[PDB]
RNA sequence: GCCCGUCGCUAGUACCGAUUGAAUGGCUUAGUGAGGCCUCAGGAUCUGCGGAGAAUUUGGACAAACUUGGUCAUUUAGAGGAACUAAAAGUCGUAACAAGGUUUCCGUAGGUGAACCUGCGGAAGGAUCAUU
RNA sequence: ACCCACUCGGCACCUUACGAGAAAUCAAAGUCUUUGGGUUCUGGGGGGAGUAUGGUCGCAAGGCUGAAACUUAAAGGAAUUG
RNA sequence: UAUCUGGUUGAUCCUGCCAGUAGUCAUAUGCUUGUCUCAAAGAUUAAGCCAUGCAUGUCUAAGUAUAAGCAAUACAGUGAAACUGCGAAUGGCUCAUUAAAUCAGUUAUCGUUUAUUUGAUAGUUCCCUACAUGGUAUAACUGUGGUAAUUCUAGAGCUAAUACAUGCUUAAAAUCUCAGAUGUAUUUAUUAGAUUGAUGAUUCAUAAUAACUUUUCGAAUCGCAUGGCCUUGUGCUGGCGAUGGUUCAUUCAAAUUUCUGCCCUAUCAACUUUCGAUGGUAGGAUAGUGGCCUACCAUGGUUUCAACGGGUAACGGGGAAUAAGGGUUCGAUUCCGGAGAGGGAGCCUGAGAAACGGCUACCACAUCCAAGGAAGGCAGCAGGCGCGCAAAUUACCCAAUCCUAAUUCAGGGAGGUAGUGACAAUAAAUAACGAUACAUGUAAUUGGAAUGAGUACAAUGUAAAUACCUUAACGAGGAACAAUUGGAGGGCAAGUCUGGUGCCAGCAGCCGCGGUAAUUCCAGCUCCAAUAGCGUAUAUUAAAGUUGUUGCAGUUAAAAAGCUCGUAGUUGAACUUUGGGCCCGGUUGCAACGGGGCCUUUCCUUUACUUUGAAAAAAUUAGAGUGUUCAAAGCAGGCGUAUUGCUCGAAUAUAUUAGCAUGGAAUAAUAGAAUAGGACG
RNA sequence: AAGAAAAUGUUUU
RNA sequence: CUCUUAAGGUAGCCAAAUGCCUCGUCAUCUAAUUAGUGACGCGCAUGAAUGGAUUAACGAGAUUCCCACUGUCCCUAUCUA
């Protein structure tokens, strides 16, 4: 209505953020940025609600303006910067890195990682196109454009991004039997292996995924993120590895600690 | 102002639509350029997104392509002889896309002579090479004897401010000559 | 504006306002359990009806259904934890067969009587209200407390509240202050 | 016993109603038409044969607004008229309920203080399930 | 033409009602709380009222369509005893 | 949470409504009102009118500082003013319009624009400055003024830029034209983009050619550190950034867009079409598609499967109340979408507005005035008037939530805090226990205890408070620190008690009660019901199988059309692979049940329907866990300690319309070869 | 075979 | 119930070209109306082929209002034969 909205009412924020209902009338609206509004995690939320380093937004800004936080290797002093899937958030003080991956329940889990693999990050190839002057380029899920990609890289593949030079180091192909993260839908946060890809020309492509426990679910091609091969994920998986325990076995796991 | 909305312009059943949402800027129209001939005057229109259109009023010269030799020489527009959409545009010499104009033909004469040199209508041996391809349509070469080449406007002068076009050739040329002989 | 705050009713009034047998049974319950008004009985009946409805909706599903199993065992777990349900009869069809007195017994006001902390149910209610009873390290002045079957062994007088504590009270202090002169000095 | 209508008393509610009644809004015919916008120009005076150019101005399209006529929707005043309803104990008769004292009722038509009466056809919901 | 037997179709009738129904009664008014063969029309307490209004048909009488305000605790069906 | 009861009668069984009964985050009102938690609140009528005050401004190290401002060899800090930039298009409010419109779900952009963010990206420019151009420039400021008055401005004198306007340097390599041309941007034409990238698909991406531009970009910008080499000179190189910049991609978006779905009405049956209605061609216009508009043409387009018209005391949805099932009703209002800012219209700026705390005009209101003129828009926050049955402070604050800006700092009536507040919801004081006297109870026979309602040191809580939580002291005896609101014929719990009145007064939802022995009025006493609440009115839901699809009734209670025809609609006989067998194989405990495959003459059009899957925001609903002291709630929290901390969670189900994908092929429909114009090879 | 006239009754128990 | 001489003005209609009183009363039309129209009706003295009521069309008939129009007027002036 007359221009872009700048506010985000609470109860209109993404549910994954696990924001308190009766805290205020508003939630941090993710600024324009690499990933998305709904699919992102604002740095204020990651710093105050997931890690409890800052007590409020003022302390979040105090953290960010003294150049502690760093997203994908860059300082990113923006409080509502939309850090999203597979972004690397390194804090030099309290020296540690996190990889923004989805837990089994679909929330952006706090996933502590070491520097030797925080060096890079993975990116799903959103599109492959010819740029100006006939230069090919790859657009990844995080809005990155990388020129002169390997001529064998197609859409729905994954590329390992150096994150120091922003170049392609390795690339995984979307194919049957490759490890996939689910980055949307009901099965968000689940990890499995591709069983089949149904084409549906003009429609949406479907893909069948078998997790390690042999549970098979079908989801749209839009929200499957290749992360490697069976047993060999190119990233450090979170505590649950995308197993999707039912509520009964979850209760059994909880009550196994007595 | 002018609206391109469809909230007016009653529904396909014939029902008169009630009004809501008083005219919005993003559905505006503007007035036609009504490009004339001679004494170039180009006005800048600030369009949506900060872009810019060029209303060409009173355009004198444009770039016209032969498309048989791929030359696209700049020439002066003599006048308008035919308009499929409105004869009044011909009468008022309004420059508009798809308008059939007459161009001076002199730059084309010069290029043809300097390139092939075969007395079209009245480094040495390059014409020896490009002599077999020197024959052109009788209905095209006959226009040079009068110094007026028929052409069709392909740009939108009201949008881009240019009056580019192409020389009529072949079946298109024959069609427009038949219409000209029927209406003249 | 801020998100709305959810609130619910905790009771339900009877359909027939003047059923003589219902009125007599309610007054019997009020006398037996030292209740202030019929609203406490209404609240207990409302909770019991909610529990019975949940049990019926579970029973209408085929046995060994995941939802039936999960929510059922949750319901028995909660009921045996509060003490209303019997350890023996954990099959949810003996949840269907519960009664209001089962919930009225697990009240803190009822338990303060049943443990000898008070000489009447109404004395127990008064003792709870006047900040004399603690459950653990916590004074509880709510007569409807639903002792969790793990606080039953721990219900005792408070460190404050000079009946099981160490203080001299207030009216006793005033009586002693006046008796200092009343004795002659 | 019960009961029907006219006619009297009182109260209330709608309806009709001269006023070429009134008001409001939508749509609409024919007119007038501000204003900004595009455009034909125009050229204070600030300038270095050129440029920027205010007032002013041509023709357009968009059109507020007003007048007139029509239509619809909604509301509303009105001399007066004519019904209906209600209301402890009014007048006239007694039409119906019994074969209600002329069986009742329907349709239709006429008459008539009032219920009603009468003609023609019909029904039994009749006072006849019945005369080999 | 008649008599006997059978049959299809018809106007009906007698008995009993398994059944139905408030009952009177009903071979349908049955096969309806064990509620579904198909389908059309109509009713939603009594009045106001088949009135007002608009429409339409009619020469007219009128017909078809058709309210509301307001009013009211009954009106009504079948049967029982007087 | 599958329930009824009173009222037609002398009695009966019905029909049938009236009445009762219960709920309502459902309003209002009466009486009453002690405590804690939570907190709806000028929607309904008047999208009626508004005094006053506030609600939008914004500066970093990093655009412009000579304030004649403050401070201890160009300025160097701070920095009012102003120029520049950005924002002011978000928020907040309201529900007036609006009925295929909005909206919801689902689509599309191979039909477009997109400030910003993020990522990538620019050796090509010249026909006597680059060790850096101009005022074509001015604000602030100084000084001189006009007006009664406005956030009015004139004249005069300076001065800058990331304002405005100009304008070079980057060779090298490199192909065409006959020395020049070749970056990018625009426009046209042409070529390739194959069977040398992408798509289901393109005139796609992209490239190439020839040209074309009232010139687009290709930093004359800023901060901080200074380094290396060195002919140590006005040397050559060189760091981290800020800001700006073309194109592309991305993000925030926007605009159009597919399919299906809206309440009542026929006392609306034809509508649209001259003045665009439906389509075609061309053009114009637009950011772009499109009758969006124009010209010519064709006569189309919608409709009983309800068009069109009319009403709506209609914004749509998420949802709410009630609900055995099926439903009925509500949804101005916390979130989403739309629309509006007194009514219209027009427009500037800007990426984005047809903006209204922007402008212009008319209309209606309406304000100052010195009469010349000038100025307006509370459906933002308070507040006032009015309207009404019907709704609160002209309070405090940016501390939290977030937003904006040049931005850690400023601003924010957004928002939060408190005030008012029996909207609604949670919890639950008004007593408990002994001794005397009599028959577990009894009463003005008495005692020791207990404590909060308040009051208040303090502390905490808070942005500062208030209050809650915690507590020094005080603070019960008819504990007067005194609970009410409705009732006592029936429905319906509770009086054949007393006085009063005497068909009066009055009660009574309904039936009824009152006519001098009133269980019904007015009272006293006593009792009943609910109880910090209770009553009344209205609306609505259940009851209502009194709207009936489930599931009503139509002989006589209301209702079968006088009768038949007949189009739409609804419905419509049976029949086409059935049945043997051999296997493999999952689930329950060899049996049962499911599934898949082979033969058996067989092998693996169009629909409806049904399965399954993805989908249908959150909040709300069900629901798991979790001692907010319990609870409503909330999404918290839990674990042993003298740590330089470990850890579980914020699940799960549901919307069965429409669309998508998928298995089945019973049921129901549809089509085949008949003048063979048939099938197969 | 058949057999003239006959109107009315206040309101609440 | 009567009596004057039979009946006793029904349906309609009206201060009507029929109403004295009368410029009736009420409404409307106007600034103002003995006018007009619509009502009312114990109507001096309305009323049924001495026809009553109403009526589309028609009228050099009588009447009121409105729009247009104008020297009818305000207020006269001028020209031609
Ligand atoms: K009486
Ligand atoms: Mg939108
Ligand atoms: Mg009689
Ligand atoms: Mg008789
Ligand atoms: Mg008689
Ligand atoms: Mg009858
Ligand atoms: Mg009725
Ligand atoms: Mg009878
Ligand atoms: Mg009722
Ligand atoms: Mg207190
Ligand atoms: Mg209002
Ligand atoms: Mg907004
Ligand atoms: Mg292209
Ligand atoms: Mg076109
Ligand atoms: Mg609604
Ligand atoms: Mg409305
Ligand atoms: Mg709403
Ligand atoms: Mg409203
Ligand atoms: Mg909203
Ligand atoms: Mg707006
Ligand atoms: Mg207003
Ligand atoms: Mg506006
Ligand atoms: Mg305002
Ligand atoms: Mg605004
Ligand atoms: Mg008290
Ligand atoms: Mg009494
Ligand atoms: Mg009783
Ligand atoms: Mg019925
Ligand atoms: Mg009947
Ligand atoms: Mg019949
Ligand atoms: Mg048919
Ligand atoms: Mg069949
Ligand atoms: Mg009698
Ligand atoms: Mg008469
Ligand atoms: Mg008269
Ligand atoms: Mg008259
Ligand atoms: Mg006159
Ligand atoms: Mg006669
Ligand atoms: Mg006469
Ligand atoms: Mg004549």
């Amino acid at each position: 209505a007359r221009g872009p909205k700048k506010h985000l009412k609470r109860l209109a924020a993404p549910h994954h953020w696990l924001l308190d209902k009766l805290s205020g009338c508003y939630a941090p609206r993710p600024s324009a940025g690499p990933h998305k509004l709904r699919e992102s995690l604002p740095l204020i939320v990651f710093l105050r609600n997931r890690l409890k380093y800052a007590l409020n937004g003022r302390e979040v800004k105090a953290i960010l303006m003294q150049r502690h936080v760093k997203v994908d290797g860059k300082v990113r002093t923006d409080t509502t910067y939309p850090a999203g899937f597979m972004d690397v958030i390194t804090l030099d003080a309290t020296n540690e890195n996190f990889r923004l991956v989805y837990d089994v329940k679909g929330r952006f889990a706090v996933h502590r990682i070491t520097d030797e693999e925080a060096s890079y990050k993975l990116g799903k190839v959103k599109k492959v196109q010819l740029g100006k002057k006939g230069v090919p380029y790859v657009v990844t899920h995080d809005g990155r454009t990388i020129r002169y990609p390997d001529p064998n890289i197609k859409v729905n593949d994954t590329v390992k991004i150096d994150l120091a030079s922003g170049k392609i180091t390795d690339f995984i192909k979307f194919d049957a039997g490759k490890l996939v993260y689910v980055t949307g839908g009901r099965n968000l946060g689940r990890i499995g292996t591709i069983v089949h890809k149904e084409r549906h020309d003009g429609g949406f492509d479907l893909v069948h995924i078998k997790d390690s426990l042999d549970n098979t679910f079908v989801t749209r091609l839009n929200n499957v993120f290749v992360i490697g091969e069976q047993g060999k994920p190119y990233i450090s998986l979170p505590k649950g590895k995308g197993i999707k325990l039912s509520i009964a076995e979850e209760r059994d796991r909880r009550r196994a600690q007595q | 102002g002018i609206s391109r909305d469809s909230r007016h312009k009653r529904s396909a059943t014939g029902a008169k639509r009630a009004q809501f949402r008083k005219k919005r800027k993003f559905e505006l129209g503007r007035q036609p350029a009504n490009t004339k001939i001679g004494a170039k005057r180009i006005h800048s229109v600030r369009t949506r997104g900060g872009n810019k259109k060029y209303r060409a009023l009173r355009i004198e010269t444009g770039n016209f392509s032969w498309a048989s030799e791929g030359i696209s020489k700049k020439t002066r527009i003599a006048g308008v002889v035919y308009h499929p959409s409105n004869n009044e545009l011909v009468r008022t010499n309004t420059l508009t896309k798809a308008a059939i104009v007459q161009i001076d033909a002199t730059p084309f004469r010069q290029w043809f002579e300097a390139h092939y040199g075969q007395t079209l209508g009245k480094a040495e041996r390059k014409w020896a090479a490009r002599a077999a391809s020197a024959k052109i349509e009788s209905s095209v070469e006959s226009q040079f004897s009068a110094g007026r080449l028929y052409a069709c406007i392909s740009s939108r002068p009201g949008q881009s401010g240019r009056c580019d076009g192409y020389i009529l050739e072949g079946e298109e040329l024959a069609f427009y000559l038949r219409r000209l002989t029927a209406k003249k | 504006p801020r998100a709305p705050r959810t609130y619910s009713k905790t009771y339900s009034t009877p359909k027939r306002p003047y059923e003589s047998s219902r009125l007599d049974a309610e007054l019997k319950l009020a006398g037996e359990f030292g209740l202030k008004n019929k609203k406490e009985i209404y609240r207990i009946s409302f909770q019991l009806s909610k529990i019975r409805r949940a049990a019926r909706d579970l029973l209408t599903r085929d046995e060994k259904d995941p939802k039936r199993l999960f929510e059922g065992n949750a319901l028995i777990r909660r009921l045996v934890r509060v003490g209303v349900l019997s350890e023996d009869k954990k099959k949810l069809d003996y949840v269907l067969a519960l009664k209001v007195e089962d919930f009225l017994e697990r009240r803190l006001q009822t338990q303060v009587y049943k443990l000898g902390l008070a000489k009447s149910v109404h004395h127990a209610r008064v003792l709870i209200t006047q900040r004399h009873i603690a459950v653990g390290k916590q004074i509880v002045n709510i007569p409807s407390f639903m002792v969790r079957l793990d606080s039953e062994k721990h219900i005792d007088f408070a460190p404050t509240s000079p009946f099981g504590g160490a203080r001299p009270g207030r009216v006793a202090r005033r009586n002693a202050a006046r008796k200092a002169e009343a004795s002659g000095e």
